[PDB]
């Protein structure tokens, strides 16, 4: 999990910046708030 | 762990140089009836592993194909701890002075026994019965 550095934050509002409120819940959430979900979807585990 | 990551796993142990982040979560879930909101006292007690040292090394045999290596992790299992109601399994300082080299010297076996059946057996520096039941305490609150 990657906390969105101010850069970060940056980016992901530019890249949403045409829809209004897109960027708006971008922006509005404070840097280092806007979190990185980085899942593993490696597996191993085998299923039951 | 998945075969690819195992292998990278296993290369970090063997050559890649970083830092296995041993998170030795201590989650402490106690009730809610007697009280107490978070019950759950969790600490991560983190052991960054060191390229290639000597428990790595241990660790690089244990996942090349032997199961005989006795990964000494330097005293990082907690035997007295002040768990309170809230988050946080912090043990008590000065009860473990170095809290980090006062805790218990702690080891590790992988028992893969292929029949590749690899166990994992938690077992002490000192392991007279605690490769089975480690006896820590908490200190209650």
């Amino acid at each position: 999990i990657i906390p969105f550095t101010a850069q970060a934050y940056e980016e992901l509002s530019r890249q949403f910046d045409p829809q209004p409120l897109a960027m708006q819940f971008i922006s509005q959430y404070s840097p280092e708030d806007i979190v990185t979900a980085q899942i593993e979807g490696s597996s191993g585990a085998l299923w039951r | 762990i998945s075969p690819p990551s195992r292998a990278q796993m296993k290369r970090e142990l063997y050559n890649g140089t970083a830092d296995i982040t041993l998170r030795f979560t201590w989650n402490f879930q106690r009730d809610l009836a007697k009280g107490g909101t978070v019950e759950y006292a969790n600490e991560k007690h983190m052991l960054a592993l060191a390229p290639n040292s000597t428990a790595r090394r241990q660790l690089a045999s244990l996942l090349e194909g032997t199961s005989d290596q006795s990964v000494v992790i330097p005293n990082l299992f907690p035997k007295y701890i002040r768990a309170p109601n809230g988050p946080e399994a912090n043990p008590v300082k000065q009860l473990q002075p170095n809290e980090e080299a006062d805790y218990l010297g702690v080891r590790i076996q992988l028992r893969r026994e292929q029949g590749f059946l690899e166990w994992w057996v938690i077992e002490l520096q000192e392991c007279r019965t605690d490769c089975n039941l480690l006896p820590m305490v908490i200190f209650s609150d």
